[PDB]
C-alpha cells in the first residue's frame, strides 16, 4: 500500500505511521502495571469487568460473518469497551490526529477511533487496549513534553510551551524533572494521582522531534511546499465537485 | 437493456445463485420481491394484546408514568384472544378470499397483522396499516365484553395512545417499523425512517440479511425521492448490488481474506487490487514514489469501493464484536482510500461526512446515541444517499451486548412480530430469487 | 346568605345588583378610569419619544360610555381594573408560564443503569448528592471540564436549578435535602402514600432553565438545555472520558428515553415544538396546579384554582397571543376567575350533589348527566336573569357559557368521580343554555360544542380519547377560547371529588410542589392578584447588565 | 503594516506575539478575572438567598490556568472578557435577536384589492395615511371598536409599530411621513434605484409587534399579532361591519397570501413555528445586516458584518441555546468577530483577488476556486504558525478552520462575483487545512465539510441550491458550529464586491433600514460591544409593572 | 431570466441565465419523459400545452407501487425537467443549481 503521497520528511512519516510493516521506533520501557495505572479503568490485579456473557458462553446467531471474523480475545472474554486519549501539541509533536486516526485502522483491529483537533481517542475491548496502549506510550507515537495522554481537560495543543519545552495541561498530569532532565507521569489519564510515579523518558531534543514530526509548518516543513501532497488534495475536491453533479 | 451490466448473484454463504444477472433485475421499480417487501413494510402492524390488557387493567395509558385513578377496567384479553382476533379481522379484511394476515403469537400475547393491500391500492400513503388495525381491535375488545359507552374511550387510549392530542401514537400497544408521516425529513423519506435496530430485529441479527434488507429500503428511498432517476440511477443500482446485495461474491471474499487478523487498512489494499484486477481502476499518472489512480467509470469504482466497505465494517466491528466504531470504520475506511488512490470515496465524500456527524453524535452530550438507534431519516445519517446505513445494521448485527439501547430494548415487539414474514427476515434470498425469474424481461 | 359574586357586584356599581335600569353616557368616557388615564398620558410620551402615533383614545370608537368595571380576583380581597389582568400587564401571569415552559422531568434510572452495566462504576447517595452538587453548578450555564470557558452571570440565572425526588424515603433521607423535593413534607399523608407508591424506587430529576433564556429562545429549548447540563455533570461526577460512546447513551435517555415534556410538539399549520401552551394536555394542567395538596377537604376550591390556571394559560397567553394576538381575550379568561361568580355555580352544584347522591355516588351514566348538568344550568341562568348586574358584567354570551358549563360539568363528575360523563354534562349546558336564551357564544364558539355530544364517548382515530388526555391539540377544541382551562377544570374534579393525589401524571404533579419555583402554584388567584398589583417579582430581567 | 490582530495579541499577553514559550499555573486561576470574580460573588449571594448551591468555582476543573484573554471586538477599540459576549449577558444580542423575531413583512396590494373591488371603497395616500394612524394605535394592543375593551399599557409595547415602504417615490411622498421608510434617506443613490425598481408600485408594512410578547411567546407569534391588528384597524379605517365575509380576505391576506416571515417553519425532530433562527436563510441574514447601505465602498467591512451577525445568531444563540444549551457557544462564535483576526486574512484575500484579477473579474470556474481558496487558506494558516499568541488565542481547531475558510470563501465569490464558487473555495480550504495540521476542528466539524464538494455543484432535491437560499435548515448544515454565520459571509461577498442592494430579498433589506428598530443593524459589531460594556438597553423589560 | 427564484419578491442578482425554455419545450419534454418513465411505452404521460406553456405529466404507476407515499411525482417529476434543460442547453456545473432552484424553489431550506 502507499498511503500518503508527498516527497517531505513529514509525508514518510505519515506513511511510516500507517504501514504495519514499519517498526515504530521504541523509545521508553514502560511496566504492564504502569499502563494499567495511566489508563485509569481497572487496579493492577483487579479482574477485568464485564459487559456481556463470554462468546463461547452465548449461542450466537448461523451467521458466516461471524464464523470468518475472529474476535479479539476481550471480545472473546466480554470485556468492557474502554480508552486512552492523547493531545498532540502543534510544536512538532511526533504523531498528530489524523495520522493517530488512520494509522490506528491500519494497525489494529476492532478499533473505534476518533480525531479532533485538542484530542484523539481509541476505543476497544479492554484487554486488548492494555496491548495496545503500551506501544502507544513506548513508541515514537509519544513525546512526554509534547504529547499527552489526557481523557478530559484536554486544552494545549495550540498552547504555546513552557520554560522546561512542556505542553500546557490543566491537571498537570505530567511533570518535567529539572535534575534529570526526564518526564514522569504522576496522575492517570482522568488527573487522579498515582500512588508512584511513572517515569516516561526524556523528551526527544528539537532536531528529532523535526526529524520524526508528522506536522506541516512554516518553520519545519510547510504543506504548500509538499506540491504533490498538495497536488492529491486539490484532486480530491474537483474530482468529488464534478461527481455531485454528474458521471 | 437500459444498462449493460450484469452481475452474479449469491447467497449468505457465499455459495453462487444466479450468474449474468442483468443490473436492472435488482431494480426496486423492476424486481417482484422488492415490490414485496415494500408492500408488506406498508401493510404490516405488531400488537401487543398484553400490554393492552395491562394498560386497562392499571389505566396507564397515554405517555410514560400517566395513570387515571378511577378507570381501571379488567378485560380478559390475552384469555380470548382467538376470539378478539378474528372479529377484527372481519373488520379488517376487504374481502373473504383477499391477502388479510391476523396471526397469534406468544399464546395471545401478541398479534401479527397484515392489511389487505386493497386499502393501499386507494390510499395516499402507508397510514391506514395502524389505523385500521387499531380501530378493528379496539372495536372488537369493545364488543367482546359488552364495554359500555361510558368506559370504550379507555379502550382506545390503551390501543393508540394519547393521539390526537399528540401528533405521535402516544402511549400505543401497537407498533410498526415505519413511523408517521409528519416525521419525515423530506418528501420520500418514509422508507429511510425505519430504526437499524428495527432492521436488525427483523433479520435476527444475521449480518449479510441485516445489511441486504437495509440497503433495500435505502435504495429503494433514493427513487422514491428522485435520487435515482436520469445522470445517477446506474451508481445506485451498482451500489445496491456490490453494497447490499453481495454481488460477484465481493463483500463476502473480502471479509473472508480479512477476517483471520484483518483490519480496515488491510482491506482496502486488497479492494484496490481487487478494483485493479477487473479494470475498474488504472494508474494514470506516476508522481515521486506514488501512483495516482483514475477510472473510466465512476459508478462502478464507487460500487467496488462501497462492497470495500462494508467488508471493513464486518471485519472492524466483528473483530470487537462491538458496533460503536462502525463509525469510525465510516469515516476512515474514506479517508484512507481516498489518500491510498487519488479517486472519490463512497458517494464522493457524502459517507465520509455522514460518519463525522455520526461519529460526534455517539460519542458526545448533544444527542444522537448508539448506533441502533439511527436511520435513514434521522438528521445525523441522511446525508449519504443509501451507502452508510447498510453498514451500521451490520455492525449492530454483529454486536455481542456491548449496547444499552440495544434491539432488545428497543425493539422486542418488532422482533416478535416481523421477524415471522420470511420476506422481511430472509430478504437476500427473495431479491436473488426475483432477479433470476426476471432476468429475461430486461 | 347573599351569593357568592354579591360583594363584587356591590363594588361594581352604584345601584344594588338586582336593579335593571341604569345611567351611561355621562361618565366622562376614558377619564372615569385611572388605568386608561394612566394609558393616555403614556400614549403621548411615547409617541413624542418614538416619533411615531401609537396609543390615542380619540381613534376609533370611544371607550366608557358604561362603566369600566373593577373585578374582584376570586378568592381574594383584590379588586382591579380589567387592564392588570391582561397577561402583559401582569408579571405573575408572564412568569406562571415561564416556570412551565423552563421545567422537563428528567429519569436518573437509564442513566444509573449505564454507569453500572457500560462503565462498571458505582451508583450511591453519595455519588448522586456529589453529581447534584455539580449539576447545579452547570445548569444554569456554568464550566465543569474545559479550560477557557465562558459562563453565564450566576445573577441573570438565579432561577435556574435541578431537585430529585423518589418514592424511597431512605434513599431521598441520604441525599442532601437541598436537591430534594420531599413528598412527605409536601403532600398529606394519604397522597403522598399513594405518590411515593407510583414513582417507587424511580429517581427523577426536576430540571428548571433561566427564564431569561427561555424568553430569549423558545419551550423546545428547555429538554436539550437540561440534556447538555446533565450531561457534563455525569461526565465530571463519574470520571468517564469527556466524550465516549457511552456519553451518546446518556444523551438519548436525557432527551428521549426517559424524558417528559410538559407539552408535546403540535402539527404544522400551528407548528411548534415541545414546552408550549398547546402541547399541555388537561390533566397535566390539573396536576401542574397545586391546589390538590393544600385544598384536599374542599374539592371545588381545588377544580377551581385549575380552571383559573389553564383559562389564562389556555385563552389569553396561548390563545390570546400565541394563536392570535393584540388586545386579545382577558375579559374571556377572567369570567372563569372573577367576581367569585364560577364559585358560587359549582359550590351550588357540589351541595346539590352532596345532598342527591353523595360525592362519587351517583351512576356513571347518562341519568346522572341529564339530572345533574340540567340543574346545575338552570341555576346560573337564573342568576344572570335575577341580577341584571351579573350580566352586565358578564357581558359577552361565551363568557356566560363558559361559567355555566364549567360549573354543570364539574358538578356531573362530582357525582360519578369520572371525567368523561362530566365532559357529557358540558355539552348538555350548552345545548340548553342555546335554546333557553336564543344566544349562546360568539359566532364560532360551539364548534366543539356541537361536535361535543357524539365525540365524548366516540373511539375513532382522531376522535376517541378520555378528558384528561385531551388538550389543546384534540381537533376540535384547537381554536377556540371558553373552553379549555374549563376542560382543564373538569378533568380535575372526579379527582379533587375522589381525593386523588393527581389526575393524570404523578411525576408532574410532584415537579410542582417545589418551593423554589418563581410563582406560587399553590394559590394561582392570589398570584393572579399580587400581579395585578404590579406587586410580582419576575425572573428573567436585565437590570444588572444595562445602565441605569 | 503590521497585521490587524497585532494589537489585539499585545493587549492579551506580556510576551511578544512571536514567542513560542510562557509561563502558567501562577496566575491565581479564576483570581485573575475581574469577571470570574464578580461570579463567584454573584454565586454565593445567589445560593444564600435560594438555599441551593449554584455557581461554584471549585467544581470540576479550575480555570485559569493559563491567561483569560480580553477580546477586542473587531472594528472596535473595545476590550471585553468572553463572558460578557455570552448572549445570556449581553442585552444587545438578545435584543438584535428579538428586533428579527418580532417583524413580519406584510403587504397590502391584496387588501387594497379587496377594498376596491368587493366593497366598492376608494384606496388613496390619504385613506392609507388614516389606517397607518389607526393601526399604530391597534398593534402594540389597543382597541378600535368595542366597548369594555382591556389594553396592554403603551409604555411596555412602545417598540411595537407599523410602517410602510414603496419603490414610487411620488406615492410615498404622500404617505405621512412618520409612517414610512424611506429608501432615498436611507440607500446611496445607486442602491436605491436598484430597491425602488424591485418594488415599484408595490406598498408593503413592516410590523414590529412588542419585544415583550415576543419573550412571553415564540416567533409563530408575529404574523398572527400583526394580522389581527391588521384586520381591526382595516374594520375601522375601511368602515366594513366589523366581522363580515370580506373580513375573512383581509385575514387570509394577512396572514398567507402577501405576508413575508423572517423565517421559514422546521421539520419535526427541530419542531419549530415560522421567525425562529433555523429559518432564516443566509440570504435573508445578510439582507437584515445594514452595513450594506453604509459601508458600500469597503466589501470586506459588509460581509464581516454580515458574519457577525451570523455568527452571533446562529452559533451562539440558534445552535448554542435553542437546539442544545448550557455554557454553549460563545468562542466558536467570537473567533469570527474578535481580535481583527478574520478581517486580517479577508482583507489579504480581497487584496490578491483585486491585484489578481480584479473584483468580481475571475472566470467563474473551478480554475478560479483553486487559485484563490488555496492562497487565501496557506496564508491564514501561516499566521498561526508565525505568532504563537494567535494559535493560543484561537485555540480551538474549528475556531481556525471556520476564520480560514470564511476568508477563503469569501475571497473566491470577491473574485467570481458568484456566491457558489465562493462555496466550493470554503470546503477546498477545509481540506487543505485538516492535511497540513492533521487535524480540523470537533470531532463532528466536517459532516458538511466532507459532503461539502460534492454537494456544492449538484442539482438533486435535497442537495442542489444556491448559497443565498439555504440556510440552517439545509440538511447538511442543520447540527453544527462555525459554519452557518460564515455561508452568511459568503452569501453576501460576491454581492458587495458587485455593489448589489441586496442579496436575496430586497424587501427584507428595506425592512431592517429603519431607526426605530432598537438594536442599530448598520453596526452590528459596535453594538455587541456596546452590550458587553452592559451600555445596551433593550425593550421588553418589565419595570414598571414590578415592585421599585 | 430574471433569477427571481425561492420565494415571493426574492431574486438573486448576478445569476440570469437566458434559457429559451418554451421554445424547446418538445425535446425538453421528450427528454424528461425518457427519465421519468420505466419502460417504453408504460402509462407515463407527458403533454405540452398552452403551445408549450405548461406541462401534464403522470409519472408512471410502477414507482408508486414501489413508494411508501406519494411525493415520488413532484421530485421525479422535477428532476427529470432539471436535468432535461441542463442537458438542453449544456448549463454548466456552476450554474444548474439555479435551475434547480427555478424548478423546486428553496427546498430543502424550507
Ligand atoms: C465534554 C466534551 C465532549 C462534548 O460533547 N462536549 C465537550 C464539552 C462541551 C461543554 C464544556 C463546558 C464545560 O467544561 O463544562 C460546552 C461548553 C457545551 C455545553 N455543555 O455548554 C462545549 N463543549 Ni467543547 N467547546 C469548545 C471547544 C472544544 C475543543 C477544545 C480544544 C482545546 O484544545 O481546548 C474540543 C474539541 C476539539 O478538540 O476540537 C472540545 C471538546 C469537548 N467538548 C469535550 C471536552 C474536552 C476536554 O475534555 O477538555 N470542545 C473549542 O474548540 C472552542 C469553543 C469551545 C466551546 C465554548 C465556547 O464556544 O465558548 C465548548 C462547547
Ligand atoms: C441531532 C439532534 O438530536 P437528537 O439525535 O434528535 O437527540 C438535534 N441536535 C442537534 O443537532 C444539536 C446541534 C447543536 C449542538 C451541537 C453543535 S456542533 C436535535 O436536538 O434535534
Ligand atoms: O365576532 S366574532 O364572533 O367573529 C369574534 C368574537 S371575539
Ligand atoms: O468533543 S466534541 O467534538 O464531541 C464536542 C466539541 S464542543
Ligand atoms: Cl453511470
Ligand atoms: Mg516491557
Ligand atoms: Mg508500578
Ligand atoms: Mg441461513
Ligand atoms: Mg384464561
Ligand atoms: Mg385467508
Ligand atoms: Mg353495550
Ligand atoms: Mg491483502
Ligand atoms: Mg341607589
Ligand atoms: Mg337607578
Ligand atoms: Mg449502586
Ligand atoms: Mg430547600
Ligand atoms: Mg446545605
Ligand atoms: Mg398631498
Ligand atoms: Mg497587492
Ligand atoms: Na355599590
Ligand atoms: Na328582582
Ligand atoms: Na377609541
Ligand atoms: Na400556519
Ligand atoms: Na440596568
Ligand atoms: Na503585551
Ligand atoms: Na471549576
Ligand atoms: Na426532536
Ligand atoms: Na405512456
Ligand atoms: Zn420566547
Amino acid at each position: 500500500a502507499q498511503y500518503y503521497p508527498g516527497t517531505t520528511k513529514v509525508a514518510q512519516n505519515r506513511r511510516n505511521f500507517c504501514n504495519p510493516e514499519y517498526e515504530l521506533e521504541k523509545l521508553r520501557e514502560i511496566s504492564d502495571e504502569d499502563v494499567v495505572k495511566i489508563l485509569g479503568h481497572r487496579a493492577p490485579g483487579e479482574e477485568y469487568p464485564s459487559v456481556h456473557p463470554p462468546l463461547e458462553e452465548m449461542d450466537e446467531p448461523e451467521d458466516a460473518i461471524r464464523e470468518m471474523v475472529e474476535p479479539i480475545d476481550g471480545a472473546k472474554a466480554g470485556d468492557r469497551v474502554r480508552y486512552i486519549q492523547f493531545t498532540d501539541s502543534m510544536y512538532f509533536a511526533p504523531a498528530q490526529p489524523y495520522v493517530r486516526s488512520r494509522a490506528y485502522l491500519c494497525r489494529y483491529r476492532g478499533a473505534d477511533a476518533g480525531t479532533l483537533s485538542g484530542r484523539q481517542i481509541i476505543e476497544t475491548r479492554e484487554r486488548d487496549l492494555e496491548k495496545i496502549s503500551k506501544e502507544l506510550l513506548e513508541t515514537e507515537f509519544f513525546d512526554p513534553a509534547r504529547s499527552g495522554v489526557r481523557g478530559k481537560s484536554v486544552h494545549g495543543h495550540s498552547l504555546r510551551l513552557d520554560e522546561d519545552g512542556m505542553m500546557f495541561d490543566m491537571l498537570r498530569r505530567q511533570i518535567y524533572n529539572k535534575d534529570t532532565g526526564r518526564v514522569e507521569m504522576v496522575k492517570n489519564q482522568i488527573g487522579d494521582e498515582l500512588d508512584e510515579p511513572v517515569d516516561l523518558g526524556e523528551p526527544l531534543d528539537e532536531e528529532t522531534l523535526m526529524e520524526k514530526t508528522t506536522i506541516y509548518r512554516v518553520d519545519g516543513e510547510a504543506y504548500r511546499d509538499d506540491v504533490e501532497a498538495v497536488e492529491i488534495m486539490q484532486r480530491i475536491h474537483v474530482l468529488r465537485s464534478q461527481g455531485g453533479f454528474n458521471l | 437493456a437500459k444498462f449493460e451490466d450484469k452481475v452474479d448473484l449469491y447467497d449468505d454463504r457465499g455459495n453462487l445463485v444466479e450468474e449474468q444477472v442483468p443490473l436492472e433485475a435488482l431494480s426496486p421499480l423492476r424486481n417482484p420481491a422488492i415490490k414485496s417487501i415494500v408492500q408488506g413494510i406498508k401493510r404490516t402492524v405488531a400488537v401487543n394484546l398484553e400490554g393492552i390488557e395491562n394498560a386497562l387493567k392499571t389505566a396507564k395509558v397515554g405517555g410514560p408514568a400517566c395513570k387515571i385513578m378511577g378507570r381501571e377496567l379488567d378485560l380478559d384479553i390475552v384469555g380470548n384472544a382467538e376470539s378478539i382476533a378474528a372479529a377484527a379481522k372481519e373488520m379488517i379484511q376487504v374481502t373473504e378470499d383477499d391477502d388479510t394476515n391476523v396471526e397469534l403469537l406468544g399464546g395471545g400475547k401478541r398479534a401479527l397483522v397484515q392489511v389487505p393491500s386493497a386499502r393501499f391500492d386507494v390510499a395516499a400513503e402507508y397510514s391506514a396499516a395502524p389505523l385500521v388495525t387499531a380501530t378493528a381491535f379496539v372495536q372488537a375488545i369493545i364488543n367482546e365484553f359488552d364495554v359500555s359507552m361510558y368506559d370504550a374511550n379507555m379502550v382506545k387510549a390503551a390501543v393508540l395512545g394519547r393521539y390526537p392530542q399528540s401528533v405521535e401514537y402516544m402511549g400505543a400497544n401497537i407498533a410498526t417499523m415505519l413511523d408517521i408521516p409528519q416525521k419525515l425529513e423530506g418528501p420520500g423519506y418514509a422508507l429511510r425512517n425505519i430504526m437499524v435496530n428495527h432492521v436488525v430485529a427483523a433479520t435476527l441479527k444475521n449480518t449479510l440479511q441485516a445489511a441486504a434488507l437495509s440497503t433495500i429500503l435505502e435504495q429503494t428511498a433514493m427513487f422514491e425521492m428522485g435520487d435515482a432517476v436520469g445522470a445517477f440511477e446506474r451508481m445506485h443500482l451498482l451500489g445496491l448490488a456490490y453494497q447490499g446485495m453481495n454481488a460477484d461474491n465481493l463483500v463476502f471474499d473480502l471479509v473472508k481474506a480479512n477476517g483471520k487478523e484483518g483490519t480496515v487498512g488491510s482491506v482496502i489494499a486488497d479492494l484496490v487490487e481487487r478494483a485493479l484486477e477487473d479494470g475498474v481502476i488504472k494508474v494514470e499518472k506516476e508522481l515521486t514514489d506514488y501512483k495516482v489512480y483514475g477510472t473510466d467509470d465512476l459508478a462502478m469504482w464507487n460500487a467496488y469501493a462501497a462492497a470495500g466497505l462494508m467488508a471493513a465494517t464486518m471485519v472492524n466491528q466483528g473483530a470487537a464484536r462491538a458496533a460503536q466504531g462502525v463509525s469510525s470504520t465510516l469515516l476512515y475506511y474514506n479517508d484512507l482510500i481516498e489518500f491510498e488512490t487519488g479517486l472519490p470515496s463512497v458517494d464522493f465524500g457524502k459517507v465520509e461526512g455522514t460518519a463525522v456527524g455520526f461519529s460526534f453524535f455517539s460519542h458526545s452530550i448533544y444527542g444522537g446515541g448508539g448506533p441502533g438507534i439511527f436511520n435513514g431519516n434521522h438528521i445525523v445519517t441522511r446525508h449519504s444517499k443509501g451507502f452508510a446505513i447498510p453498514c451500521v445494521a451490520a455492525a449492530m448485527a454483529l454486536d455481542a451486548g456491548t449496547q444499552m439501547f440495544s434491539p432488545e430494548a428497543t425493539s422486542g415487539l418488532i422482533k416478535e412480530v416481523f421477524s415471522q414474514v420470511d420476506e422481511f427476515r430472509e430478504p437476500l434470498k427473495y431479491v436473488v430469487e426475483a432477479a433470476a425469474e426476471i432476468k429475461n424481461e430486461i | 346568605a347573599d351569593k357568592l359574586f354579591i360583594n363584587a357586584l356591590k363594588k361594581k356599581f352604584e345601584e344594588s345588583p338586582e336593579e335593571k335600569k341604569t345611567t351611561f353616557y355621562t361618565l366622562g368616557g376614558w377619564k372615569q378610569s385611572e388605568r386608561k388615564t394612566e394609558f393616555v398620558n403614556a400614549g403621548k410620551e411615547v409617541a413624542a419619544k418614538r416619533g411615531i402615533p401609537q396609543y390615542n383614545p380619540d381613534i376609533g370608537t370611544p371607550l366608557g360610555q358604561r362603566v369600566l368595571m373593577p373585578y374582584q380576583v376570586s378568592t381574594t380581597d383584590t379588586y382591579v381594573e380589567g387592564d392588570d389582568l391582561h397577561f402583559v400587564n401582569n408579571a405573575a401571569m408572564q412568569q406562571m408560564w415561564d416556570d412551565i415552559r423552563r421545567t422537563v422531568i428528567v429519569g436518573l434510572n437509564h442513566a444509573h443503569a449505564v454507569i453500572e452495566k457500560r462503565l462498571g462504576k458505582e451508583v450511591t447517595p453519595e455519588t448522586i448528592t456529589h453529581y447534584l452538587e455539580t449539576v447545579n453548578h452547570a445548569m444554569p450555564g456554568a464550566a465543569v471540564v474545559q479550560e477557557h470557558m465562558v459562563e453565564t452571570h450566576p445573577a441573570l440565572v438565579a432561577d435556574s436549578y435541578v431537585k430529585v425526588f423518589t418514592g424511597n424515603d431512605e434513599i431521598a433521607d441520604e441525599i442532601d435535602p437541598a436537591f430534594v423535593i420531599d413528598i412527605n413534607k409536601q403532600f398529606p399523608e394519604d397522597q403522598a402514600e399513594t405518590l411515593k407508591a407510583e414513582v417507587g424506587d424511580g429517581i427523577w430529576q426536576v430540571v428548571r432553565i433561566p427564564t431569561i433564556v427561555s424568553r430569549t429562545c423558545d419551550g423546545a429549548t428547555t429538554s436539550r438545555w437540561s440534556a447538555m447540563q446533565i450531561g457534563m455533570s455525569m461526565i465530571s461526577a463519574y470520571k468517564q472520558a469527556a466524550g465516549e460512546a457511552a456519553t451518546g447513551d446518556f444523551a438519548y435517555a436525557a432527551k428521549h428515553a426517559e424524558v417528559i415534556h410538559m407539552g408535546t410538539y403540535l402539527p404544522v399549520r400551528r407548528a411548534r415544538g415541545e414546552n408550549e401552551p398547546g402541547g399541555v394536555p388537561f390533566g397535566y394542567l390539573a396536576d401542574i396546579c397545586q391546589s390538590s395538596r393544600v385544598n384536599y377537604e374542599d374539592p371545588v376550591r381545588v377544580s377551581l384554582d385549575v380552571v383559573a390556571t389553564g383559562a389564562m394559560l389556555y385563552d389569553q397567553i396561548w390563545l390570546g397571543s400565541y394563536m392570535s394576538g393584540g388586545v386579545g381575550f382577558t375579559q374571556y379568561a377572567t369570567a372563569a376567575y372573577t367576581d367569585n361568580i364560577l364559585d358560587d355555580f359549582t359550590y351550588f352544584g357540589k351541595e346539590y350533589v352532596e345532598d342527591k347522591y353523595g360525592l362519587c355516588e351517583a351512576p356513571n351514566n347518562m341519568d346522572t348527566v341529564l339530572d345533574v348538568a340540567t340543574e346545575v344550568t338552570f341555576y346560573g341562568l337564573e342568576q344572570y336573569e335575577e341580577y341584571p348586574a351579573l350580566l352586565e358584567d358578564q357581558f359577552g354570551g361565551s363568557q356566560r357559557a363558559a361559567v355555566v358549563a364549567a360549573a354543570a360539568g364539574c358538578s356531573t363528575a362530582f357525582a360519578t368521580g369520572n371525567a368523561q360523563t362530566g365532559l357529557s354534562g358540558w355539552y348538555l349546558s350548552m345545548y340548553l343554555h342555546k335554546e333557553q336564551h336564543s344566544r349562546l357564544g360568539f359566532y364560532g364558539y360551539d364548534l366543539q360544542d356541537q361536535c361535543g355530544a357524539s365525540n365524548v364517548f366516540s373511539i375513532r382515530g382522531d376522535e376517541g380519547l378520555p378528558l384528561e388526555l385531551r388538550g389543546p391539540n384534540y381537533p376540535n377544541y384547537a381554536m377556540n377560547v371558553g373552553h379549555q382551562g374549563e376542560y382543564a377544570g373538569i378533568s380535575q374534579a372526579p379527582h379533587a371529588a375522589r381525593g386523588d393525589a393527581f389526575v393524570f401524571n404523578p411525576l408532574v404533579k410532584i415537579a410542582f410542589a417545589d418551593d423554589n419555583l418563581v410563582f406560587d402554584f399553590t394559590n394561582v388567584r392570589g398570584e393572579f392578584a399580587k400581579g395585578a398589583l404590579r406587586e410580582f417579582e419576575p425572573a428573567g430581567e436585565r437590570a444588572l447588565i444595562t445602565p441605569a
